[PDB]
């Protein structure tokens, strides 16, 4: 049996890039060329791993991650990047080893009258490790008074709205953006190729 | 399958330095926190301190900090801790174990807590040496009746007593040991038994202290 | 900078019945970070609650963790013979930067009352050899654990020269049995003769009394 890559790449819905989904692939055989022979997408860039000499390869576990964020924020979807996706929404570890697939959305995630339900974090403490999912709605102190749990000024609710109105820049419209996970163990392989 | 392994135990001198070792497999070990974990003799868990592998980020308890020391090499997934300067009072039981933070996701779910522990360094500070035990009957007289053997002065611990090299197992009663004001150990292993086997059984203790590579067999007869 | 109290200290109990441990936190643990974990005897801790009510994965439903704020709960409903162990609460509010640990909760199994069955030894000259004689009074198969050894010495009142260790609830019958080691010099050895242990007890309409004469 064939691995279920339609099931995240082709979701109708997709998380917002504070709350990213995690979808683990495991016991089936995964073909990409299918996905690299696919002239849809706007960015899909591999780490560790030739595209290429991935359909006869396997591995412990493969773990695919999807969610939105602007067109100029899909660079910092790679290792050691900055910003405020990469270090308060979702970090790649440096060692990293997969591929980062993106495309542009905006027919589907910016409808007439914008669309305010995809968030991302603006304000944290310290940056996220690898793989860390941020939920929490602390309100953020930004300057020397202290918040106590209330919104105010410097006193920030950390999750923002992205903008995504249909007329935006290529670079403020929204991006669909799928991240391959390839995990090596000393341990039985689950997803390999032909 | 997730295993963190653990050194082995560790019987040292005041004043000397120690470094034991923690090492993960079957997951990735920069992706999780690792935490050290102390139990002094008879006593609860106390908080050391923490480090992310991936980048060492380390955090102490302040009751730790500047006590100890706690690193890690990425290259062969282990995490240490060590002292400079050992003392008495370190003696303990030192635990190493898994921490995913509460944002961690890398399973496709949240976890939290030590999920994994390993199974215990156990480090003994002391001003003794090596020596083994001193083994005395505890002879029976006077329908049914107590005899066993006394292990007594020996250092570091732990020791054996097994009866008949294994067959007698009903009844026995191996003690834990206590700490002579010394700095020495000792316990006793005592075996309730018929009193009309006296005459009919022969009762041997085997002891055994392998720090010293000392195995004895003493005959326990009616005094 | 949280202190965490957990109550009670010590608890016993039989099989079948519930279990109710609490943890104080000196603050308020407000994100609800909070851990349980079993320890027993000679085993690492494992962990049975995250979140303060989240159960690890392949705990039973029977452990159940509860509670918000300052005071925390974990409810064990259908004791098993298993589960009678050392508890332990964590607090990790403020993560990274601070863990902190209660100092835990012993569970005991119940039992009926059983008699110890005692029994005094002396040195066996072998030993006196060496100059120090040791005095061993042994108390066999016994519930509950508390018992009263007092140790006469020509029937005068010993303090402080005496070791007595106890040993873990047994895995078949739930007694324990408990071992008192006098150690004194060769010399006070011989500047004495009548050396008596009396052992009370629970299970013992009166105090019963092992004695011996040196030399005899
Ligand atoms: C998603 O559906 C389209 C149909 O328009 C198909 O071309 C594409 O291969 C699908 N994606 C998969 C199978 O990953």
């Amino acid at each position: 049996n064939l691995c279920p890559f339609g099931e995240v790449f082709n979701a109708t819905r997709f998380a917002s890039v504070y709350a990213w989904n995690r979808k683990r692939i495991s016991n089936c055989v995964a073909d990409y060329s299918v996905l690299y022979n696919s002239a849809s997408f706007s960015t899909f860039k591999c780490y560790g791993v030739s595209p290429t000499k991935l359909n006869d390869l396997c591995f412990t576990n493969v773990y695919a991650d999807s969610f939105v964020i602007r067109g100029d924020e899909v660079r910092q979807i790679a290792p050691g990047q900055t910003g405020k996706i990469a270090d308060y929404n979702y970090k790649l570890p440096d060692d990293f080893t997969g591929c980062v697939i993106a495309w542009n959305s905006n027919n589907l995630d910016s409808k007439v009258g914008g669309n305010y339900n995809y968030l991302y974090r603006l304000f944290r403490k310290s940056n996220l490790k690898p793989f860390e999912r941020d939920i929490s709605t602390e309100i953020y102190q930004a300057g020397s008074t202290p918040c106590n749990g209330v919104e105010g000024f410097n006193c920030y609710f950390p999750l923002q709205s992205y903008g995504f109105q249909p007329t935006n820049g290529v670079g403020y419209q929204p991006y669909r953006v799928v991240v391959l996970s390839f995990e090596l163990l000393h341990a039985p392989a689950t997803v390999c190729g032909p | 399958q997730v295993q963190l392994v653990q050194s082995g135990a560790e019987v040292k001198k005041p004043g000397e330095s120690l470094k034991i070792s923690c090492k993960g497999s079957g997951y990735s070990f920069t992706s999780y926190w690792i935490g050290w974990v102390r139990q002094m003799p008879g006593k609860g868990l106390e908080w050391m301190g923490i480090i992310y592998p991936g980048d060492s980020d380390t955090r102490y308890s302040p009751s730790f900090q500047g006590q100890v020391t706690i690193s890690a090499d990425k290259s062969i997934s282990t995490a240490y801790l060590q002292w400079s300067s050992l003392k008495a009072s370190d003696t303990a039981m030192y635990y190493c174990a898994r921490h995913p933070s509460p944002y961690y996701y890398g399973s496709g779910s949240y976890s939290g807590g030590f999920d994994y522990w390993g199974q215990g360094t156990l480090v003994t500070v002391s001003s003794a040496s090596t020596k083994g035990p001193s083994v005395f009957p505890l002879a029976p007289s006077s329908g049914t009746a107590a005899l066993g053997c006394l292990v007594k002065d020996y250092f570091p611990e732990p020791v054996t007593v097994s009866w008949n090299s294994g067959a007698l197992t009903s009844g026995v009663h191996t003690f834990p040991a206590v700490l002579q004001s010394s700095g020495l150990y000792s316990l006793s292993s005592v075996v309730t038994v018929p009193s009309s086997s006296l005459g009919t059984q022969t009762y041997i203790c085997n002891v055994n202290h392998k720090p010293s590579n000392t195995k004895v067999d003493k005959k326990v007869e009616p005094k | 900078d949280i202190v965490m109290t957990q109550s009670p200290g010590t608890l016993s109990l039989s099989p079948g019945e519930r279990a109710t441990l609490s943890c104080r936190a000196s603050q308020s643990v407000s994100s609800s970070y909070l851990a349980w974990y079993q320890q027993k005897p000679g085993q690492a801790p494992r962990l049975l609650i995250y979140g303060a009510s989240t159960r690890a994965t392949g705990i039973p439903a029977r452990f159940s963790g509860s509670g918000s704020g300052t005071e925390f709960t974990l409810t064990i409903s259908s004791l098993q013979s298993e589960d009678f162990a050392v508890y332990y609460c964590q607090q990790y509010d403020n993560w990274p930067l601070m863990h902190t640990f209660g100092q835990g909760t012993k569970l005991e199994i119940k039992r009926t009352a059983a008699a110890p069955s005692v029994f005094i030894f002396p040195p066996s000259d072998e030993q006196l050899k060496s100059g120090t004689a040791s005095v061993v009074c042994l108390l066999n198969n016994f519930y509950p654990r508390e018992a009263k050894v007092q140790w006469k010495v020509d029937n005068a009142l010993q303090s402080g020269n005496s070791q007595e260790s106890v040993t873990e609830q047994d895995s078949k019958d739930s007694t324990y049995s408990l071992s008192s080691t006098l150690t004194l010099s060769k010399a006070d050895y011989e500047k004495h003769k009548l050396y008596a242990c009396e052992v009370t007890h629970q299970g013992l309409s009166s105090p019963v009394t092992k004695s011996f004469n040196r030399g005899e």
